[PDB]
């Protein structure tokens, strides 16, 4: 379908226990904008990032939440581009599990939350910019998906990205397609 | 209900 143009790894833990790596692909080519404020956000560039924030927000069969680097509970967190920016563009859908998209508060507030889904979410299509999906680690996905949470959908044990970055890609490639 | 928010969740 559309070309992964970077790659981006978070190495997770729950609790006291790493539990592995993700791989994410991200289509700059698609949205470049939103592509280069993760992307910068994952290797600490410009001073501040995700390595050390928390998943703060999951729900089993729906997606797991995080990127809110400042407050860790939902009201934080800030783009590269100032602390909100506007919707780049709708192109790509929330086509099934593993797709990454844009956490917000409504129409052009997007700052560094986003979320990976654990099932399709066709009623998110068009209101939150999808912009890469994960390549390798699924399993580790499901593995957050599964913590316990108490009754605010918050991991009892929380769920860390320990490590984080970039990994370069000479040739921009297709996902399988269909 | 099922929503992906940041400051107001919602049902």
């Amino acid at each position: 379908g559309p070309k992964v143009t970077v790659k981006v790894y978070f190495d997770l833990r729950i609790g006291d226990e790493d539990v592995g790596r993700v791989i994410f692909g991200l289509f700059g080519k698609t949205v470049p904008k939103t592509v280069d404020n993760f992307v910068a956000l994952a290797t600490g560039e410009k001073g501040f990032g995700y390595k050390n924030s928390k998943f703060h927000r999951v729900i089993k069969d729906f997606m797991i939440q995080g990127g809110d680097f400042t407050r860790g509970d939902g009201t934080g967190g800030k783009s590269i581009y100032g602390e909100r920016f506007p919707d780049e563009n709708f192109k790509l859908k929330h086509y099934g599990p593993g797709w990454v998209s844009m956490a917000n508060a409504g129409k052009d507030t997007n700052g560094s939350q986003f979320f990976i889904t654990t099932v399709k979410t066709a009623w998110l299509d068009g209101k939150h910019v999808v912009f890469g999906k994960v390549l390798e680690g699924m399993e580790v996905v499901r593995k957050v998906e599964s913590t316990k949470t108490d009754s605010r959908d918050k991991p009892l044990k929380d769920v860390i990205i320990a490590d984080c970055g970039k990994i370069e890609v000479e040739k921009p490639f297709a996902i399988a397609k269909e | 209900x099922l929503l992906v928010t940041a400051g107001l969740v919602l049902a």
